[PDB]
DNA sequence: CTCTGAATCTCTTCCGACGCGCCGCGA
RNA sequence: UCCGCGGCGCG
DNA sequence: CGGAAGAGATTCAGAG
């Protein structure tokens, strides 16, 4: 039906009525001892009926209706992206979802994404009348309809009773691969903006400039045990496409720890001596003494043993007094060397990586967790920002590109005396170019990547 | 000098360039192509009249009687604008024609008329064009987009192999009218020549050649060159142009002047062709392998025997060569194929073809166009005939003629839009040179080939289709029956019209809702320019070529503005100066280069003749006399850049700002940034949100002013004066004397659009900004609109922003923002939804609207009224009844048992239902307007009746407010005359007004003048009570509405929103970030003054993303408030006004060799104060897109404001009060927010409704259905090991109509069971496979 | 049943077999004026046919 | 020649433009490929388990 | 109508148990044809299958 | 000089992501 | 409680 | 539209 008391019929309808006509006709053409010509005329349009029935469109100009488009027959309800197989089929449409915006959240553990308070209450409204009808606070569902409608404050604190264990499927169109797809155990959150976790984010190649993504609720136990065990964010470390592990941070987490890492020649509180690590921390905390200072420092570091023993070692070494900061967090067993110089985002992966396979999943998840953290506090104490004085020009590019044309009027001019073809010297002006567009960037990186600055 | 309005605010200009053109009027292309459409015109050249004339008159034969056409007129249109709006029905205007049907005598001559009859025809409704360019249609605002196409024409095209592939390069020509069929010729890789008519088939060329009425050796003689051969016994002479032997090889010794010379076997050179040409050799005697394989041109005939022994395009036989010269036919006449100059096409056309003669082409053409039919000599005639020469069913416009000549190097310009016979032939010689290699092929992306159609021309084409049909129907009439005894008024039916143009302005692809978000959008969307729609293009078949950018687009057609995604390059903006000519080209200004002196005269250029000239670049110097500093000017021409002497510039651009669009033209420090990001950002600005109260922009374009002025939502001044008057809505000017015409009452009013629904929800308010005795000026800003603040545009607002990483709440371009910026409502804003109630007459007795709804609590309907209506200002929430309606059930019988046990359960299963209408999950807000609508003859209800009588009563006192106001000029304009001359004061103050309008001071034209405005006065009050009168009975009368409905109500919500995280917030250099958090105040980092920063962005994203211009717009937003913190405190010690008026005119100074030069020596002190009350919150600046600030000058600026001159300062962490030892980049910037509000978006759904056919949960938001699993989720699980939530995903949850039962019962009882069926989908694919006849079944039961 | 057409021609009553319900139409010089009402749920409906 | 932070000149901006839209017409059309190639190889291998 | 696309008389009853007839309105006559018409007493799902 | 097979040419058919959001219209 | 078609819009 | 693949029809070369 529609607005009005109409009614919208489905374009078989019209195709089958069109062809019951056609039959009518002819049986009628039959019955009354029709001459030959007619009847014959009358099973060609009856044919031509049936054929648009089942695949109207597929020879000759296609049947059409009001709108000027052609009607879809049951061929047509099977073929095409629009078909019965890709719609229905695969790709339904299920209950138990949402979506939302996403957001960042930092202060989230690996395994946890936030999730608003009000999805949690409508995704989860059927476990919530069950629970409480269990705990005997609703007698039938109209009493438990009614008190979560009217959000008695007890039904908030079983709706956290419910959650506490149960994971839910975060998934973000297209899903590129499966780990498109990712396990997490939510936070209750006030707000409307679901929080991720941004080392996972990075894989999901999602981005926070309005990212959509969208929420499922597994409903059976073995289910539930399903995405804890297998799709859980904290076992999918490593990519299927490569060995290579995809949670790796990115953007202020490895800006934040390369500044942590970079010593310069001459600081706060250069080559006074740390009994620990602990000591470094406080003299930075305490303000006497900046990151970047170098100095010697007692550290202990333990190896695997031939036995698996994890075999200590102390000795003094020196470092900066930012990397012992960060050497602090690494968990037992890693060998100091690795930090002791500045940190990129190759470094890290080396680093997550080598730590994956010394040691567990679990001390190489606690790590990450620990170095996104770091990374972030660092990063804002940092301080670091972009000004105009820092794009320097080198001064040499006016000289450069006063050379440079120069060169591409003498060229221009040996074509004017007709000494060279039109094509060389086109290729001639533009390898002169080539070359001095190299010097100048050349000499631009020259300039800007180092400095002098007294000892 | 600046007009006294424009005194306030005097922004500071940068630009150094000097501009010599006013930007045109915005709109001009839409409203000037709708008045030509509509408007009168006796030469009948375009629009009504022009339709008319291509179709009438109407003649009938056997009828021996007329239909012609005298004239057109257009009627008044019933209601007004917001009448229309209101009310849902579509402005427009009837349109009448008048008409005259002619009888003539039965008797020779035929024209001897002797009976004529005239009336006048309303034979349609058309709509006509609202002030702002915006039709309105039904209840909706449409504007049409205009379209780009292909022009009509003849273009040349080659393909390189792509289609053969073997390396060879193929041609076409193709022929395209503005209606009618299509023709293109076409080579071949066998090098073959062949037509096609509306891309059909492919046929040999000759077919069309005898097809026109020409013979084979005609077809010869004018497509190749002959050349002549005699023979006498067996020696062989042949006539020679010594030009025509060069390309050959001189295989054979070649005779001249009776001497013999030839280097065998070596091609003939230059010298060979001089020694020749200077010989002046006529006939040469040549070898009978010379002659041999030579084609015969023509038959030749044996009168020996009267036989024809040569046949045409045939090879020369030497036995018929030897027949015919004993015959006596000793001369000979045969083609000439250049390898390269003279391909034998033709010839190759004419052996390939079947067709042998002109009636047996025209029976294949036909049967070809008209298959399964038996050809027919008439039939086929008919058929081509009018396809290609009758001018009703095809036409080439006069612009397909203007092309079709200068493609053709043809001197006329002007032609019958039919083809001919010698325009076939000449199109087919040229595509003969292009294959010769003798020209080149056409390129149809260039914008000098490319058309624009506006909306007159589209208009007027469905027009004359209704004009066609009427034609039909009345020569139908005309056939049928008598002529004598009946009106062409019944004869003409409006109805093929009016269905004809409500179906173009409705359902047409082009016809697209407009979007309403702020005035530069509106802007934007009725400038906009479309490459699709009716004869366009598909995105589906748009390659790259159409896509990309073309060397003449500069100037034309704007760059940077086209919308992203798959629509990109399809779709783009006019550039800020381009102008439509009138063949419908692109036109760009320019200015006359004389001598090495610019002329400062304006040219208009079309891409043609822009490529043909040498214009100079914008930017080039220039002194004071107009010669260049630089000799070696840089100019473009023919599409390529270099350096030319001052002497060669022909042309000059006019301003550094054409090559972009109005939106580009707005963000500042364009010229510093990205082509990407700044394309993004320039998109992103159409989509800003108008905020509670507006601000102005700091850094800002200059362009603001016109935008905002060209853009409908301001009030202009159309009428310089004093403002008498002003209130929340209504605004009273006093015209001051000289400008009032005589006999005008001297005083206008304006009445502002106080508060209705945009077209995207958004508020559209309208707020004065002048005070009471203010003098205004012709053009000024008397009210601001949405974002708009001064008369300039407003869409943002101004934050202080500090760029650094903090603790990842801004990692990845998210935003976090200071709570300081929640609490003053800085981007909060005001959105309205509009609710619908339909009553109607339901089965088993009427829905009808009430306030007595069964099963509800009596609070809820308390907060309506008895009839069952909210009332206006209560506040509403989610789930809560607005307006009560109640639907019957029917029957419902019950068996007396369940009689009994309802009557124990209680009032339930009642036949009568709830169907009120609820507000809408999650939403909340007040209740701001009530509408009914109901049908004739049904009674009003209380809150009708109240409504309407509340309506009557503003109309009433609007009416007689009006009345007094003019009234009271009138009476002024009374006093104004009487104290000219001959004075009585004092003796008309004691007489009542209507004495002093009646009175004679004198006898002289004063009195006339007294006489005059007393018959104003009379007729005003008469038209006054027929304008009550007529709008009491229009308010009173009912209304259509729709089937089935007794009547319907429409109730408005209002509701504030507030910025959340998830909110979108984007800068206008295109940064877009989530607020992802808000922070305590105390929290955020403080400068060393104690002031917080508002907003903190992440800094990593500007070298990646390159949009260096948006941090040097920072530093100018530190630059401008600072000068504002200082003029704010030398405001607030309350010292000498003198000092502050130096550190203006200082600031103004500031600039080096800037345009502005403005002086405050002329203002007033209280100009002066009131300037310094506008400058408190910062002084705005403006730099133009590519003549802006330079660095030097930001330094400057900053250093007169007594800031860090490198912009960035020392700041502290408020969370632990340490410093950070980096100096941190702290400034300010503009902000949008984007409508893309997270309340709008989140969703959920843990049950609710199914589908019918499919059984599988709804989509959509509206449908409260779920998310869909796509396929690439399915293969994502398969990926994983986890079949059993796959399985419950598609089974259980979704489509299972029993499973899903089972398992919300085990969820319910606390027990996570699960139990699969089978996807009822699955039985639907079964049924179907079927139902297609064939058995398919599951096995093994 | 709406006994005039919108052009003020006369209507006329007429079966409608394929759904077994009255209906109205309007005839000018003999012909039918293509214009149809009919009776759905206790209200009469209007238009061409 | 010129750099970012100089003014780059209309003619310099508008052939650059040239690239921009050449850029994002490419990763337009790329998408739909990518799908379906992707489509595809599912396809051939779905059946392919350990 | 009957004998139509929709007849029911072939495709079942358009409501649960319930005559077009209007002779049989509740599942005491489950599994019952009418005698006035053709139509079965029996659930709305039949009309889903019945080709 | 003719017949058959193979090769080439012509004509017809199939395919060119996934996901959400609003607006209009609808024999 | 609903089959869409067209259109913009964001991913 | 364009490109690619398949099927049918027509033409050329080799062999008899
Ligand atoms: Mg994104
Ligand atoms: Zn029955």
């Amino acid at each position: 039906p529609l607005d009005g008391g109409r009614f919208a019929t489905s374009d078989l309808n019209d195709l089958y009525r069109r062809v019951i006509n056609r039959n009518n006709r002819l049986k009628r053409l039959l019955d009354l001892a029709a001459p030959d010509i007619i009847v014959r005329n009358e099973k060609r349009m009856l044919q031509e009926a049936v054929d648009a029935l089942l695949d109207n469109g597929r020879r000759g100009r296609a049947i059409t209706g009001s709108n000027k488009r052609p009607l879809k027959s049951l061929a047509d309800m099977i073929k095409g992206k629009q078909g019965r197989f890709r719609q229905n089929l695969l790709g339904k449409r299920v209950d138990y979802s949402g979506r939302s915006v996403i957001t960042v959240g930092p202060y989230l553990r690996l395994h946890q994404c936030g999730l608003p308070k009000k999805m949690a209450l409508e995704l989860f409204k059927p476990f919530i009348y069950g629970k409480l009808e269990l705990r005997g606070l609703a007698t039938t569902i109209k009493a438990a309809k009614k008190m979560v409608e009217r959000e008695e404050a007890v039904v908030w604190d079983i709706l956290d009773e419910v959650i506490r264990e149960h994971p839910v499927l975060l998934n973000r169109a297209p899903t590129l691969h499966r780990l498109g797809i990712q396990a997490f155990e939510p936070v209750l959150i006030e707000g409307k903006a679901i929080q991720l976790h941004p080392l996972v984010c990075a894989a999901y190649n999602a981005d926070f400039d309005g990212d959509q993504m969208a929420v499922h609720v597994p409903l059976t136990l073995e289910a539930q045990l399903e995405a804890r065990a297998l799709m859980m964010s904290t076992n999918n470390i490593l990519s299927p496409a490569n060995g290579e592990p995809i949670i790796v941070p990115s953007q202020d987490v490895v800006l934040g720890l390369y500044y942590m890492t970079r010593d310069c020649v001459n600081a706060k509180g250069e080559g006074m001596v740390l009994t620990g690590p602990k000591e470094a921390e406080r003299l930075y905390r305490s303000g006497l003494a900046s990151l970047h200072a170098r100095v010697k420092v007692r550290i202990t570091e333990y190896e695997k043993d031939a036995n698996g023993e994890l075999v200590a070692k102390t000795s003094l070494k020196d470092t900066t007094v930012g990397r012992a900061i960060l050497w602090m967090i690494v968990p037992k067993g890693l060998p100091y060397s690795i930090v002791n110089q500045a940190l990129g985002k190759k470094a890290i992966s080396k680093m997550l990586n080598t730590c994956y396979r010394i040691l567990g999943l679990k001390p190489t998840v606690i790590f990450a967790d620990q170095i996104m953290y770091t990374g972030f506090a660092y990063a804002a104490r940092s301080g670091a920002s972009v000004g105009i004085d820092d794009m320097v020009i080198p001064e040499k590019k006016h000289e450069i590109i006063s050379e440079a044309e120069a060169e591409v009027a003498e060229i221009q001019e040996q074509f004017q005396s007709g000494l060279v073809t039109a094509g060389e010297r086109y290729n001639k002006v533009i390898d002169i170019w080539a070359a001095a567009n190299d010097r100048v960037s050349k000499a631009m990186m020259d300039n800007l990547q180092t400095e002098t600055v007294i000892n | 000098v600046y007009s006294y309005t424009e005194k306030k605010r005097i922004r500071k200009d940068f630009g150094k360039r000097p501009q010599v053109l006013d930007v045109p009027y915005l709109l001009s292309i839409q409203l000037d192509s709708f008045q030509k459409f509509i408007e009168q015109d006796p030469e009948g050249q375009y629009g009504l009249e022009a339709a008319f004339r291509s179709v009438f008159p109407i003649q009938s034969y056997s009828g021996n009687s007329e239909l012609q056409y005298v004239s057109y007129r257009l009627g008044e249109p019933v209601f007004d604008v917001q009448e229309c709006q209101i009310r849902g029905v579509t402005y427009s205007a009837p349109l009448r024609v008048k008409l005259r049907l002619v009888i003539y005598e039965r008797e020779a001559p035929e024209g001897t008329v002797k009976d004529i009859k005239e009336q006048e025809v309303y034979m349609g409704e058309i709509p006509l064009m609202t002030d702002n360019g915006t039709f309105v249609i039904n209840g909706t605002e449409r504007v049409i987009v205009s379209q780009l196409h292909r022009s009509p024409g003849v273009f040349f095209d080659s393909d390189k192999g792509k289609t053969h592939s073997s390396g060879k390069v193929l041609y076409n020509a193709r022929i395209i009218p503005y209606r009618g069929s299509w023709l293109d010729f076409e080579f071949d890789p066998k090098d073959n020549l062949f037509v096609r008519i509306d891309r059909r088939r492919k046929l040999p060329a000759t077919i069309i050649l005898r097809a026109l009425n020409y013979t084979t050796e005609q077809i010869l003689d004018l497509f190749f060159e002959k050349v002549i051969f005699e023979i006498r016994d067996n020696k062989l002479q042949m006539e020679l142009v010594p030009e025509r032997l060069r390309g050959e090889t001189a295989s054979f010794d070649i005779e001249a002047n009776g001497k013999v010379y030839v280097e065998k076997g070596r091609r003939i050179t230059a010298r060979h062709i001089r020694q020749l040409e200077k010989d002046d050799v006529k006939l040469i005697e040549v070898p009978v392998e010379y002659i041999a394989g030579k084609v015969v041109a023509k038959d030749y005939i044996d009168e020996s025997t009267g036989e024809l022994i040569c046949a045409a395009n045939m090879e020369l036989s030497l036995d018929l060569l030897a027949k015919l010269s004993q015959s006596g036919h000793k001369r000979i006449e045969t083609l000439f194929t250049n390898d390269l100059d003279h391909g034998p096409y033709i010839s190759e056309t004419l052996r390939v073809d079947p067709t042998n003669d002109r009636l047996s082409a025209l029976v294949e053409i036909y049967r070809m166009m008209r298959p399964g039919e038996p050809p027919t000599r008439e039939a086929a005639e008919s058929l081509f005939e009018n396809l290609f020469f009758s001018e009703d069913r095809y036409d080439l416009s006069a612009v397909g003629r203007m092309k079709f000549n200068r493609s053709l190097l043809r001197e006329e310009i002007e032609g019958s839009g039919i083809l001919s016979k010698d325009d076939i032939i000449d199109v087919m010689k040229k595509l003969i040179d292009i294959r010769n290699g003798k020209g080149e092929v056409d390129d149809i992306d260039h914008l000098g080939n490319r058309r624009i159609r506006s909306v007159g021309e589209m208009a007027e084409n469905q027009f004359r289709v209704g004009l066609v049909r009427v034609e039909r129907a009345v020569k139908e009439r005309l056939s049928l029956g008598d002529l004598d005894t009946l009106m062409p008024q019944d004869m003409i039916n409006a109805k093929p019209i009016s269905a004809a143009v409500k179906e173009f302005f409705g359902s047409s692809q082009l016809s697209q809702f407009m979007d309403q978000n702020n005035p530069l959008s509106e802007i934007t969307h009725k400038r906009r320019i479309s490459a699709l729609g009716p004869g366009g293009l598909t995105r589906e078949r748009a390659g790259f070529e159409v896509r990309d950018v073309h060397p003449t687009h500069y100037g034309r057609v704007c760059p940077i503005e086209t919308p992203e995604g798959p629509n990109i390059g399809l779709i783009n903006s006019l550039s800020v100066y381009a102008q439509t000519n009138e063949y419908g080209f692109l036109e760009t200004p320019y200015r006359k280069v004389t001598d090495g002196v610019v002329t400062d005269e304006i040219h208009y250029l079309s891409a043609i003749e822009e490529g043909n000239y040498v214009i100079a670049q914008a930017n080039s110097n220039l002194d004071e006399e107009g010669h260049f500093v630089e000799d070696l000017v840089t100019c473009r021409s023919k599409g390529e850049s270099s350096l030319f002497s001052r002497d060669q510039v022909d042309y000059m651009d006019v301003s550094t700002q054409q090559v972009v669009s109005v939106g580009a033209s707005l963000i500042p420090f364009l010229e510093h940034d990205d082509a990407n990001r700044a394309l993004m950002g320039a998109n992103m600005q159409r989509q800003a949100v108008p905020t509670l109260r507006a601000d102005k922009p700091l850094v800002g374009t200059g362009m603001e002013r016109a935008v905002a002025v060209d853009s409908g939502v301001t009030a202009v001044a159309k009428r310089g004066g004093v403002v008498q008057y002003v209130d929340a809505s209504r605004i009273v000017i006093k015209v001051n004397e000289d400008e009032m015409y005589p006999g005008e009452a001297g005083i206008d009013i304006y009445n502002l659009t106080k508060y209705t629904r945009s077209n995207q929800n958004t508020c559209i308010n309208q707020m004065p900004c002048v005070s009471l005795g203010e003098p205004v000026e012709r053009g000024d800003v008397l009210a601001d609109g949405p974002s708009t603040d001064l008369g300039e545009l407003a869409l943002g607002q101004n934050m202080r922003v500090a760029f650094m990483p903090w603790n990842g709440y801004n990692f990845e371009d998210s935003i976090l923002v200071s709570e300081r910026v929640v609490q003053e409502d800085r981007f909060t804003t005001i959105h309205i939804q509009e609710l619908a109630c339909v009553s109607r007459d339901t089965k088993l007795g009427p829905e009808e609207i009430t306030a007595d709804i069964p099963n509800v609590g009596e609070a809820a309907l308390s907060k309506l009224d008895e009839s069952g209506i909210v009332y206006i200002g209560a506040e509403v929430t989610g789930g809560d009844i607005l307006v009560g309606k109640v639907t019957p059930k029917g029957e419902t019988q019950l068996t007396p048992e369940e009689k009994l046990l309802r009557a124990i359960f209680g009032e339930k299963a009642s036949d009568v239902k709830d169907s009120s209408l609820r507000v809408p999950n999650g939403v909340s807000g007040t209740v701001i307007d009530v509408q009914v609508f109901t049908r004739d003859g049904v009674e009003k209800d209380k809150r009708a009746l109240e409504i309407e009588e509340m309506q009557l009563k503003q109309a009433k006192k609007d009416l007689s407010e009006e009345l007094q106001i003019l009234e009271a000029g009138l009476f002024s304009r009374i006093r104004a005359v009487l104290v000219a001359g001959g004075v009585e004061a004092e003796k008309l103050d004691k007489l009542p007004r209507d004495r002093w309008l009646e009175l004679g001071l004198t006898d002289e034209e004063k009195q006339n003048q007294l006489e005059q405005l007393a018959e104003q006065y009379d007729e005003l009050k008469h038209e006054f009570e027929k304008k009550l009168e007529a709008k009491r009975r229009k308010i009173t009368q009912g209304d259509d509405l729709a089937p089935g409905v007794l009547k319907i109500v429409k109730v408005y919500l209002a509701v504030k929103r507030r910025i959340q995280p998830g909110d979108k917030m984007a800068g206008r250099h295109g940064n877009k970030g989530v607020i992802s958090k808000i922070n305590p105040i105390e929290d955020m980092p403080y400068d060393e003054n104690g002031t917080p920063v508002d907003i903190v962005l992440n800094p990593l994203g500007v070298p990646s993303r390159m949009n260096i211009g948006q941090i040097l717009e920072t530093h100018l937003g530190m630059a401008a408030k600072g000068i504002g913190d200082k003029i704010n405190a030398m405001l607030k010690q309350q010292q000498e006004v003198a000092k502050l008026r130096e550190f203006i005119q200082r600031a103004y100074d500031l600039g080096a060799d800037v345009r502005q030069k403005v002086d405050l020596s002329t203002f007033s002190d209280e100009e002066v104060m009131r300037l310094a009350e506008n400058l408190r919150k910062g002084m705005p600046i403006a730099t133009p897109v590519f003549d802006g600030a330079k660095e030097a000058e930001i330094k400057e600026l900053l250093k007169l404001g007594d800031l860090p001159t490198s912009g960035q300062i020392r700041l502290y962490d408020g969370r632990t009060g340490e410093q950070f030892e980096r100096p941190v980049t702290v400034g300010y910037m503009y902000m949008l927010k984007l409508n893309h509000l997270v309340d709008d978006k989140m969703h959920a759904r843990s049950t609710g409704s199914y589908s019918l056919v499919t059984q599988q949960p709804l989509g959509g938001k509206a449908q409260f259905g779920g998310q869909r699993f796509g396929e690439m989720e399915v293969w994502a699980l398969e990926a994983y090991g986890a079949a059993y939530t796959l399985q419950e995903m598609l089974t259980v949850k979704s489509d299972d109509v029993n499973g899903r039962t089972k398992m919300y019962k085990n969820i319910v009882d606390g027990n996570h069971q699960m139990e699969p069926g089978m996807p009822e989908s699955f039985n639907v694919l079964l049924k179907e496979i079927r139902s297609l006849g064939i058995n398919i079944e599951l096995e093994d039961e | 049943a709406p006994q005039q057409d919108p052009e003020g021609n006369k209507t006329m009553v007429r079966f409608s077999r394929k759904t077994k319900q009255q209906y109205v139409s309007s005839e000018k010089d003999g012909k039918a004026t293509g214009w149809s009402a009919f009776y759905v749920d206790g209200k009469w409906v209007e238009g061409k046919k | 020649t010129a750099n970012f932070r100089e003014g780059l000149n209309v003619l310099q901006y508008f052939i650059s433009t040239h690239g921009a839209r050449k850029g994002l017409a490419d990763t337009a059309l790329k998408t739909a490929n990518s799908g379906y190639l992707t489509r595809r190889l599912v396809d051939v291998a779905q059946d392919l388990v350990v | 109508e009957r004998d139509g696309l929709f007849c029911a008389r072939i495709f079942g009853p358009v409501k649960d148990y319930e005559c077009l007839c209007g002779k049989y309105k509740r599942l005491k006559h489950r599994g019952v044809i009418c005698e006035k018409c053709g139509v079965e007493v029996t659930q709305t799902k039949v009309r889903r299958e019945r080709m």
